[PDB]
RNA sequence: CGUAAACGAUGAGUGCUAAGUGUUAGGGGGUUUCCGCCCCUUAGUGCUGCAGCUAACGCAUUAAGCACUCCGCCUGGGGAGUACGGUCGCAAGACUGAAACUCAAAGGAAUUGACGGGGGCCCGCACAAGCGGUGGAGCAUGUGGUUUAAUUCGAAGCAACGCGAAGAACCUUACCAGGUCUUGACAUCCUCUGACAAUCCUAGAGAUAGGACGUCCCCUUCGGGGGCAGAGUGACAGGUGGUGCAUGGUUGUCGUCAGCUCGUGUCGUGAGAUGUUGGGUUAAGUCCCGCAACGAGCGCAACCCUUGAUCUUAGUUGCCAGCAUUCAGUUGGGCACUCUAAGGUGACUGCCGGUGACAAACCGGAGGAAGGUGGGGAUGACGUCAAAUCAUCAUGCCCCUUAUGACCUGGGCUACACACGUGCUACAAUGGACAGAACAAAGGGCAGCGAAACCGCGAGGUUAAGCCAAUCCCACAAAUCUGUUCUCAGUUCGGAUCGCAGUCUGCAACUCGACUGCGUGAAGCUGGAAUCGCUAGUAAUCGCGGAUCAGCAUGCCGCGGUGAAUACGUUCC
């Protein structure tokens, strides 16, 4: 489009904008539709998420912790949420998982 | 809010200060700088001619009399009706003092404002006189409340 | 103690005047005539719906453009439209008149219309809810930025009487580049006189 | 005595029903003889917490859970723990304990607000810091009472009271008195017959009439039609009659305060909550960041108008720099300059440094005419006061109708013992009087602005140029500056009041106009309690202009002239 506007809209407007709609709304930008089901790492520290899950009916997969509640998440895994690598060895077999399923 | 300042011009054709401009800018009555810098030169020659000296050192003189160094504000804390003295910054004392020296001028009565400025700042130089009445009392009260400070 | 009206806050930035020409001798005089002229000419067509009328003074001569909505109820059959308009006025005013008539495309954008249509059904009995959203909605499908109906007066009920918004959309009546359409209209029903507030903000121009 | 908010406002017993965590008195274990760590178990004592309960607050293994046993107690509030009776008591009283009568509530917990002589933060001429006033006197003006024939009506703390009224002599003007009128002073009707007008005389304060005189209407293919007049007839008119607690419309005020809401979502049984809260920030719900919210709207800001500067165009009626003439910018000449009015450019925290989270923003610097929304204006959110307006208008309802309507003259709205808002002039040497010199802006002018000359002491007058106006006029600015003069007094202060003589406007200045001339010259020597305005070209002061308007301005609305003092601060109102 035409990015001749003002000196500045185009900062005020755009790139203030830019900043926070990229940063939060992330990758579920182009969802187009609602998803089947939903891969957390921490039900404790994100109870809204969880909530609305069960609310939507949403089944769920995830990681939880030794003080989180086993009977709110549909697919409890036990293991450790804020260990780096233990989080990227359980996204990265839930990642193999999925990308060998769509054949 | 905050404190905001202002400014003063700093010359006198005669009589090169910058506070005594600011004594023209002083008792100017209903916006006349004109009949206020007549009063103060002629004033000023009737000060050099009465008593043969430069009436800048005896102006400067009089200032230094009438400058108070402590106000008595106040301070009401339930029935007590507390005055409080306060350390005055020079700024209030120079204007403290040119609202002496032209009050109780013109409070005096003679014929003229030249006559009576003139009188009370040789009056002020030789330090009794009539604003240096309220130097002394202001002086009075805050050594009488110096309980507070 | 509330708002200054729109149309005449806006006159001569973006909306220009109705009554344009230039003084010469008789400004009162051509004042006049050309209030009487519009009173005249918005009573023979609040049947037929006019909304506005500018008026020219040409030497001796005067452009009227009327802003109707429909044309063939106004020019109609030819003849007889332009024979008893042109006609009693040429009488009542002294001198030439010459009439032409624009029609306004999208009949729900101009609030002059369109508060006359809220007005007509209240005195038609018609719910003063049903008359605003049924509006609203047919000036925001007819396109506008934003609608603003409010009635006030007796609504139907007898010791109280009360104010009543209904809007969609923008009407931001202090951004100076606006082009809103304001206008009152009023209904004289059994139980008073009720008011209608119209304004319909419909684009500004950059 | 035998009562307590004697409380855990929670009867005693027992069993069962996740955890985490202090602690008090014990016990046992896993290495160490120990110190001590960990584990385990009791009984007591705290807090947070799952299920469960609950109206909610909350309780939750020390239950308010789930059960069983037993006891005590409750069945609306008051009357009333009253009265009577009995028992106990030295007494005070305790315990037991109603009824007539009376009410449709009393009550719990929670929500939204409002308030607090509760806490926090912030802001505004709100306070302080100053400067000038008002309250005292005189007058101008408006309002209460009171006098009235009428002293028309409307406004009534802030938010009525130099307000509607941006101009009451007549008119306005409604109110009063008297003379009057009755399809009516104003608009549609119906039927006629032609013009209406115009003047003259008489009445009469005039309206209203008697009359005289005068009627010239017209358009067409002959029927008529556009007026105006009367003449009837009845529909109707007419209300500045009431209700602003029936209304529309239009305003004030909180308040240019920064708030007020909605969609979708989620939370809550529900009312509601959320966003909108929190941190910084702002003039600002301004903006950022975090957040069960994401957004949006009306507000805020910005665009709009003005002023601050410069570039281009455009030079006459405006300007005079160099070119000479002029009584004169007058002439020739010129668009440089001012000015004017169009398009621009321009200031945006943009660039630097610093702080702060690096953000948002803040403090200083450079440039610049302009520095942090540059000054001002216009803009007045949802709503609050059943605020104001039925008298600008339009109005629903009610009332009057040969009158609550209409005309005419005269009066009143200007009364006056009193109070009371706003203002003007002074009380004086920074002054008064007299003479000389200069500097403005903005606006008005066609039956209007009116030059110059002449006359009059003067207000002004007569003849008249120019001007539909950047030309000509209003228009001789005033404080100011410079000389002369008085010398601190009720005066060479002040001008009230008043007599006489004038002038202008207009049928007419008696009630009731402004101004001049002569004379008289008063209260007043800076104002009690109390109280108001202003933060910069502002306050103070000085004139000018214009609406309104024949004439009436001390009011209002704008314009320039000179032109300050202070803001430490938020302790208090």
């Amino acid at each position: 489009g035409t990015f001749d506007v003002l000196p500045k809209k185009e900062v005020v407007q755009l790139k203030k904008e830019l900043e926070r709609l990229e940063k939060f709304l992330g990758g579920i930008k182009d969802m187009k539709d609602l998803p089947d089901a939903l891969f957390i790492i921490d039900p404790r520290k994100e109870r809204i998420a969880v909530a609305e899950a069960r609310k939507l009916n949403i089944p769920i997969i995830g990681i939880v912790d030794t003080n989180c509640d086993p009977d709110e998440i549909d697919v409890v895994i036990p293991a450790n949420d804020d260990a780096i690598r233990a989080v990227k060895l359980l996204t990265s077999k839930m990642a193999d998982a999925i990308l060998e399923a769509k054949q | 809010k905050g404190p905001v300042a202002k400014r003063d011009v700093l010359p006198d054709p005669i009589y090169n200060s910058k506070l005594v401009s600011r004594l023209i800018n002083k008792m100017m009555i209903d916006g006349k700088k004109g009949k206020s810098q007549t009063i103060l030169y002629k004033s000023f020659d009737i000060i050099k001619e009465r008593t043969g000296n430069d009436a800048m050192e005896v102006f400067e003189q009089a200032l230094k009399n009438i400058m108070p160094v402590l106000e008595v504000k106040a301070r009401r804390v339930g029935g007590a009706n507390y005055q409080v003295p306060v350390e005055v910054r020079p700024e209030r004392r120079t204007t403290l003092g040119l609202r002496w020296l032209v009050n109780y001028a013109r409070l005096r009565g003679e014929k003229t404002m030249e006559e009576r400025l003139a009188n009370e700042i040789l009056d002020a130089a030789n330090n009794t006189g009539a604003a240096v009445k309220k130097r002394e009392d202001t002086h009075k009260m805050a050594e009488a409340n110096k309980a507070f400070a | 103690g509330q708002k200054v009206n729109p149309v005449g806050l806006r006159i001569g930035v973006i909306r220009d005047w109705e009554s344009k020409w230039y003084a010469g001798k008789d400004y009162a005089d051509f004042l006049h005539e050309d209030l009487k002229i519009r009173e005249y000419i918005s009573k023979r067509l609040s049947d037929a719906s006019v909304s506005k009328v500018e008026i020219e003074r040409a030497a001796n001569r005067v452009n009227i453009t009327i802003h109707t909505a429909k044309p063939g109820m106004v020019i109609g059959k030819g003849g007889s439209e332009v024979e008893a308009l042109r006609k009693a006025l040429n009488s009542l005013t002294g001198k030439r008149v010459h009439i032409n008539i624009l029609e306004i495309k999208r009949a729900d954008l101009d609030a002059q219309l369109v508060a006359d249509n809220i007005a007509r059904q209240l005195e038609n009995r018609v719910s003063f809810r049903r008359a605003q959203k049924q509006q609203i909605q047919r000036t925001m499908r007819a396109g506008a930025q934003g609608v603003k109906t409010m009635v006030s007066g007796r609504l139907g009920g007898a010791d109280i009487a009360r104010s009543e918004y209904y809007s969609e959309g923008t009407v931001p009546l202090h951004t100076l580049r606006a082009d809103i359409d304001y206008a009152t209209s009023e209904a004289d029903t059994t139980y008073g006189k009720l008011g209608v507030k119209v304004w319909i903000y419909r684009g500004e121009v950059l």
